[PDB]
């Protein structure tokens, strides 16, 4: 699984950047994105996807184990709509 | 916040790091995440989220503009699952 460790190492052998800043950029990368989502801003990354924010209302739910119907509290989640470019590169993938 | 506005804000903060460096750095990271999902491997960033791959069974598609049945293959689709820290900070309604 791709981790921040592998991402930093990549920037070291592709951009020749020290692992230090290579590890600091990967952190600030996801950080800045999370700061935009929490602030209520859409994140549109061309050639990748789009992190949307939809306010879901309180809908009926339950306890998957027993079956006790419990109303799922409303909350703002963070969806991800992959671009057409990304889909065309993952359409022919393979779980490995 | 676009792919460009994302680099500008990060470059403004990090002054001890060339602006040009931050530009290519962001582009390489995205390309890396796009290539990983292309190979079949999944991504998992603690605190941010994770990018998995869900399978789609082949079905006789349709044309929502004309109404012609179009053949569709299996194909996979990128999926993102918000992390613990991501959901809490984003959710402004307890």
């Amino acid at each position: 699984a791709l981790t921040k460790a592998e991402m930093s190492e990549y920037l070291f052998d592709k951009l020749g950047l020290s692992k230090r800043d290579a590890k600091e950029l990967v952190e600030l990368f996801f950080e800045e994105i999370r700061r935009a989502l929490e602030n209520g801003e859409q994140v549109k990354l061309s050639g990748f996807g789009n992190f949307d924010l939809r306010d879901k209302n309180q809908r009926p739910g339950r306890n998957p184990k027993t079956g006790e119907d419990i109303p799922i509290t409303a909350r703002r989640v963070v969806t991800f709509r992959p671009g057409q470019k990304l889909k065309s590169r993952v359409e022919n993938a393979s779980p490995k | 916040m676009t792919k460009s506005e994302l680099i500008e804000r990060l470059a403004t903060q990090q002054s001890h790091i060339p602006a040009k460096t931050v530009e290519d750095a962001v582009k390489e990271m995205l390309e890396h995440m796009a290539s990983t999902l292309a190979q079949g491997e999944r991504i998992e960033i603690r605190g941010f989220g994770s990018f998995s791959l869900h399978y789609r069974a082949p079905r006789t598609g349709r044309n929502p503009k004309t109404g012609d049945k179009v053949e569709l293959e299996g194909k996979y689709v990128p999926h993102f699952k918000p992390g613990k820290e991501l959901r809490d900070r984003a959710n402004i309604y307890g």
